[PDB]
């Protein structure tokens, strides 16, 4: 089979959610050299201009009032099959929501939104800093959802669902997620994920129970999706074992 | 009551100024927004007026529930950066224990104090005190860092030596205490509007009870449209008591019609402006208040 | 007196152009290198908001190199509040600091080195390919980042955007296990290291002694004065950094003053010169119009009036004299850096106590003074000045190492090969959001 | 070996004249640069002088610099008796000092562009000339020099030997319209000094890239070392300067020792080569006698035993690491010192109250201990030493930036074309009344 195409692009992020993808060391040569081309990445080739993608893994989010911008990331729904969302700032806004403008030299760059405001969005990567684990978990099972045999697709489409699912339930992310869709809905069971995923250590649990320095918190949505109530699906997770087996076989030398 | 699509309902509208010649020394033209909040004080319509006081740094704005008539006066002249004059509408109601409260500001602070009169949310006592309102005309607004980078960078003046600032015939004025004069083309100038402004299709400060501006008046002399029967009982009375020289708007250049030209240059950029943001994705767009 | 643009640049961080003023020969006489990243506003965001939640939104600046900003917005917090850290927590930071200079200067080769040629050959490495020796010089690197990304999440909390460091100091000291594993792993790192730091001073010395490039099939030549300015340099420490704390601070905060784009680049101008051949894709349309002066998305800092240089060169300048400058001079002193971070981090860990103390006991809570600290970034003197009061930011501005090298990289320019104009700004290890912010 | 020599030098302040031992091709052996203006002896006559006299008299040591005189002076005098001026008075000699760096090297320009070719062309600048560019070009320097001389006078109370500095600080603080003027005039001297910075870089980078000039109808060959020497730099300050008040003085007095003109100039010899052609009047007529350890003027003060240059580039090299020597990096370094001179002045006109204290409530009369103050004046390092007992001076001395350069531009010269030995000395903008005080 063919090598699937992916391309890295970079709006207004910080080029960290990159730099995760590069520490999955010896495993992003093991992707590249057997199932996927670069095809575009303003930071590491000479690509100038945004060709076709199977794959695109788009980081930061879009400031309405730089006009390259707002073609760059049309452009990429344009040129792409499947549009990843990768990281807080492209999923959710993150740090960026704050942006309010009046800095020089470009005192009117003043709004900012995550990609799924302006094109159609098929997989989230949420995280801030995102995993290194999930960026190369979500390659993988692409690249089996388009050249692998039906058992894969399967096993693919599966495990990329709650992704998937998360890019439709909207573009904000915040602690107050764990209120609006846990706590206040009667499903949270006091595990403290949510406190070991926040990147701000703005989250403590007070009697079983989160509580939230919304001040710190700087908007990432990582908490919602790391909490095992917000999408909890028991078709995958429970054959943690064998998706874990396979994983690590495509990746063997 | 006419009713121009570019200038709003109004019943008149006359070129005047201030016969109060103190008034009249440092306003930025005819000197009405001043002369209509202090005669508004002195007669018993309004009890106190939010208006753009001197603030912090050099030219930099700041609004202020003013209560005396020298409170009033130091707000004469133009600042050419945000004043969020809305932000002293509740307090004035609260601490201040003002019953009839004035307000003055640019077109959409008019609609904000408009809105909050029929959809006051969390802004419980205002509808029923509000009992004034002075509007300027404004074609758009900049920030401080924007205004900043104008005055010093563009017009090469320190902002502390600047007596007096001006947009007309297509430049940007600074003119110094010292007596030198500065210009910057407006094509410069576009980079650093401030973004919200685009949206805005409202020049002469439609919803005011009395609206007042530069344009179709001479030099020292503001165009002024009288809306609200608010705004006729206190104009009214304010001409009677000799608080005013008027002109017929007809009689005087280039008058109503350059006023209707700019406002529908405005508007027309502005809409479209509107009209592509339904559209600015793919498949997907960005919010109208106004849908 | 033609103008060619090239626009993105590529090999660097972030979104950046450049736009080229050349002679009859392609020879730049004047070149503008501007940021065209959308500006954020950081600085501006900040007012208001809390001193503990400052420094973990500026982190989010850049990815690279996040251990800058993290540690100089929080020590310039400190130093406007007249807060003494720890010695424990000081430790860790400079572990911390340490490691991810380590990884950013590894990364910095991976840019590079397309642009070098595999010595005495006309080859040029080529990184991505399953060939050697491309492939096990790859992975020397690949174990570098490594091992630097595994010590900056031990000692920081986290690799990206640490969250380790508060007000006050740090949230955790570390287990006996984790120091023991810390020393162990800057013990593997230190080997690899020198290794690579030989290697890569070979391949730079390879280019000193070349007399053209290939670019897009031609033969472009390499200029003996490859991107040599006036400027000069500034640096505050030869590792870490100085505060507004400090009985003898390193930067002097009267020298500086931050001008517009205005001041030194350059007006309006029209592409006239185009070739659709540069790898890979071309340059900007013939016909384009560009204006370095108002779509540079930065401030321009001086110090003594002047752009100046900043990053590795700077620091072995001002610290042991080094006498080289210009392209080829900026990779050697970058390179040569590579093993004080591995020294510096076992006598770090040689005098951390693990049972010590890593949070002040008195966090003020600020009066409104101003405060400044800078850190020794990868790439240059990051400085962070300002105002809490009560616990709030009242003041901030950041003065990043790529914000001073724009100006004075453009002046790099000339006499260069436009078609080499991109190895002259690789040299300075761009991070074009870091400049922005 | 044969003896040419120039008398006197022209296009520089004061009378001075080169006594030069040439090779069988005309090539400098070895130089002697040499003062032969008469010795007023100001620091002679200070003795038994009232503390506020001296510094009035020394003012008239130079017209071009009196600001750098009466600032070194009045300092000295301060430090001596231990008086700390109020801040507001520093503010306005900052403001004068700056003021008056703009005036030098602008008139500068002046002097040494007659040597400069218009760029690409074989035609020299004629200033003078009612031609274009020239006189446009003369036009931008005057009103420069107009807005210098105004602020300083402003500021100062006059712009040639200011009124207003006193022991203790000022007479007069100025008004509210007095600071706005200023800081008016110097918002128009930022923009016309970027503009002259940037016409005089383009001038000398012109100069770099030819291989000889003309002199006197003749092709004479352009060395590309011109100028070079190994006596190193010395530097107090990028701006202002530095006193024995100072916590941390940046100048050291242990490292000083003045000799006699004896150990380092030639004695004596005899002109054995003559060229009447020489612009304008030729050169010492053949036959005649000199000796430069005899009729040299001034003093040989050393920095560890050794001659150093001072001035512009001697700032640039000691504050940034400029690595660029010899009489086209002079120039350059001269040039760039333009803007900060005006983002000075505005900084401190914003920082200056008008209605603030200018004279210290108590002035002290002095108990016989040694002070001294270190000005960086336009041309180098002016220290000025002194002991002050009952408010009268009972000793003092001045070491003067041209004093200081005279035995090192001497070493300069070896290597030169001696018909292009002038332009060596012109690169130090030198000023022989001042050195020789
Ligand atoms: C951004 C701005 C844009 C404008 N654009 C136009 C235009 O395009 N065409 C035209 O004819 N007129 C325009 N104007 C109005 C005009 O410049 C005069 O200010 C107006 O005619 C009032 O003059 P006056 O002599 O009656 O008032 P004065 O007696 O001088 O009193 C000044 C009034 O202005 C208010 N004010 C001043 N600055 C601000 C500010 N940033 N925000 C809110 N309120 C403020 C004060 O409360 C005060 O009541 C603009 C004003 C502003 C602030
Ligand atoms: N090194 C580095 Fe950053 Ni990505 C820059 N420039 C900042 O501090
Ligand atoms: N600059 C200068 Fe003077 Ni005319 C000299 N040398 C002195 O201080
Ligand atoms: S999500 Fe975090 S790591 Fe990714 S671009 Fe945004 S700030 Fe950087
Ligand atoms: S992760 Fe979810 S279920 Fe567990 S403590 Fe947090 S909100 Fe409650
Ligand atoms: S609380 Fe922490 S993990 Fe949740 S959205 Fe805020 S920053 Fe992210
Ligand atoms: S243009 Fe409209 S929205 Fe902008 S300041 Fe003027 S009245 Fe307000
Ligand atoms: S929406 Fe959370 S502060
Ligand atoms: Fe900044
Ligand atoms: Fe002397
Ligand atoms: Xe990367
Ligand atoms: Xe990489
Ligand atoms: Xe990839
Ligand atoms: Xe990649
Ligand atoms: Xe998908
Ligand atoms: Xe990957
Ligand atoms: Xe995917």
């Amino acid at each position: 089979t063919n090598k699937i195409k992916i391309g890295h692009v970079h709006m207004s992020g910080c080029t960290g959610c990159l730099v995760s993808l590069a520490d999955n060391n010896l495993g992003l040569i093991k992707i590249l050299d057997d199932y996927a081309d670069l095809v575009y990445c303003l930071t590491l080739a000479d690509v100038r201009h945004i060709p076709e993608m199977d794959v695109a893994l788009v980081e930061g989010s879009v400031c309405l009032q730089d006009h390259e911008s707002v073609e760059d990331i049309k452009e990429t729904r344009k040129k792409s099959k499947i549009v990843v969302a990768l990281g807080s700032c492209a999923c959710y806004g993150n740090i960026t929501r704050f942006s309010r403008g009046g800095q020089h030299n470009q005192p009117q760059h003043e709004s900012y939104l995550p990609i799924g405001d302006l094109i159609d969005v098929d997989v989230y990567i949420p995280g801030c800093p995102p995993s290194p684990e999930l960026i190369r978990n979500v390659a993988v099972m692409a690249y089996l959802l388009l050249e692998g045999n039906e058992e894969q697709k399967e096993l693919a489409g599966k495990y990329l669902k709650p992704l998937m699912d998360l890019a439709k339930r909207g573009t904000s992310g915040c602690f107050c997620d764990l209120m609006y869709d846990v706590i206040n809905q009667g499903l949270c069971m006091g595990c403290g994920t949510c406190a070991a995923s926040c990147p701000v250590h703005a989250i403590t649990l007070e009697f079983g129970k989160p509580q939230g320095e919304r001040d710190l918190c700087i908007k990432c949505g990582s908490c919602y999706g790391a909490c095992p109530r917000s999408f909890f699906n028991l078709d995958v997770i429970s054959e943690f074992e064998n998706i874990s087996e396979i994983i690590a076989k495509a990746l063997k030398d | 009551m006419i009713e121009d699509p570019y200038l709003g309902k109004y019943v008149t509208c006359v070129s005047a100024r201030s016969t109060d010649k103190e008034i009249l020394k440092k306003a930025q033209d005819g000197g009405i927004a001043t002369a209509l909040m202090v005669y508004a004080l002195e007669e018993g319509f309004i009890d106190g007026t939010i208006v753009a006081g001197e603030g912090d740094k050099p030219w930099q704005p700041k609004p202020v529930v003013a209560m005396t008539r020298e409170d009033i006066l130091k707000a004469r002249g133009t600042r050419y950066n945000i004043s969020p004059q809305i932000s002293w509408l509740k307090e004035a109601t609260r601490s201040f224990g003002l019953d009839k409260v004035g307000v003055t500001g640019v077109c959409c602070q008019m609609q904000a104090v408009r809105k909050a009169q029929l959809y006051p949310i969390n802004m419980r006592d205002v509808p029923g005190k509000v009992a004034f309102t002075v509007g300027l005309f404004c074609m758009e607004n900049f920030s401080y860092k924007s205004l900043q980078s104008i005055v010093e960078d563009h017009a090469n003046q320190s902002l502390g030596s600047v007596k007096k600032m001006e947009i007309t015939k297509g430049k940007f004025w600074v003119y110094t205490e010292r007596g030198n004069v500065a210009t910057v083309p407006l094509k410069a100038t576009h980079k650093y509007e401030q973004p919200g402004c685009h949206v805005c299709l409202d020049y002469v400060s439609n919803l005011a009870d009395i609206s007042t501006g530069s344009v179709g008046s001479p030099d020292g002399w503001s165009t002024v449209f009288i809306r609200t029967k608010v705004g006729n009982e206190i104009w009214s009375k304010a001409v009677a008591d000799g608080m005013f020289e008027t002109k017929p708007i007809e009689e005087v250049k280039p008058g109503l019609d350059l006023l209707r030209k700019l406002a529908k240059e405005k508007i027309d950029k502005n809409q479209k402006t509107v009209e592509e943001r339904k559209t600015f994705g793919i498949n997907k767009g960005l919010r109208n208040p106004y849908a | 007196t033609k103008v060619v643009e090239i626009s993105p640049t590529t090999r660097l961080e972030g979104h950046s152009k450049l736009t080229l003023k050349v002679n009859d020969q392609g020879i730049v006489e004047r070149g503008d290198w501007l940021s065209i990243t959308p500006v954020r506003g950081i600085e501006k965001l900040a007012i208001g908001k809390t001193m503990e939640q400052v420094p973990k939104i500026a982190s989010r600046v850049c990815g690279i190199c996040p251990i800058a900003h993290t540690l100089a917005s929080t020590e310039a917090m400190e130093a406007s509040i007249g807060c003494e850290i720890p010695t424990d927590a000081k430790l860790l930071r400079i572990i911390l600091h340490a490691a991810n200079r380590i990884h950013s200067h590894a990364l910095h080769n991976i840019l590079i080195l397309p642009d070098f040629y595999i010595p005495g050959t006309e080859k040029k490495f080529n990184l991505f390919a399953n060939e050697q020796p491309a492939r096990s010089v790859m992975a020397r690197i690949v174990r570098i980042r490594e091992i630097a990304q595994t010590i900056a999440a031990i000692a920081g909390g986290e690799a990206i955007h640490p969250s380790n460091p508060r007000i006050g100091g740090m949230y955790h000291n570390v287990s006996p296990r984790a120091k023991q594993k810390m020393a162990d792993l800057a013990k593997e790192c230190l080997v690899l290291v020198h290794e690579q730091m030989e290697f890569m001073l070979d391949v730079i010395r390879n280019m000193q002694n070349r007399e053209f490039v290939e670019v897009g099939g031609k033969q472009i030549p390499l200029p003996k004065k490859l991107g040599y300015h006036n400027q000069g340099v500034m640096a505050t420490a030869p590792m870490y950094g100085s505060s507004s704390l400090d009985d003898n601070p390193t930067w002097d905060f009267t020298r500086w003053k931050e001008t517009r784009p205005w001041d030194w680049y350059m007006g309006e101008v029209t592409i006239d010169l185009e070739d659709p051949s540069y790898p890979i894709g071309g340059t900007t349309k013939v016909g384009t119009k560009a204006n370095p002066q108002m779509e540079s998305c930065t401030g321009v800092p001086t110090y003594d009036g002047q752009p100046v240089e900043v990053g590795p060169r700077a620091r072995l300048a001002t610290f042991k004299n080094f006498d080289e400058k210009g392209t080829f001079a900026q990779h050697i002193a970058r390179q040569m850096e590579y093993p004080d971070c591995c020294y510096t981090i076992l006598n770090c860990l040689d005098n951390l106590n693990t049972s010590g103390k890593v949070l002040a006991d008195h966090i003020p809570q600020g009066d409104g003074s101003m405060g400044w600290a800078a850190n020794e970034a990868p790439r240059g003197s990051n400085i962070h000045l300002a105002r809490v009061k009560d616990g709030k930011v009242r003041w901030y501005d950041m003065l990043v190492p790529t914000t001073w090298n724009f100006p004075t990289c453009s002046r790099a320019l000339t006499g260069a090969p436009w078609q080499i104009a991109e190895m002259v700004v690789r040299a300075y290890d761009p991070c074009v959001s870091c400049a922005t912010h």
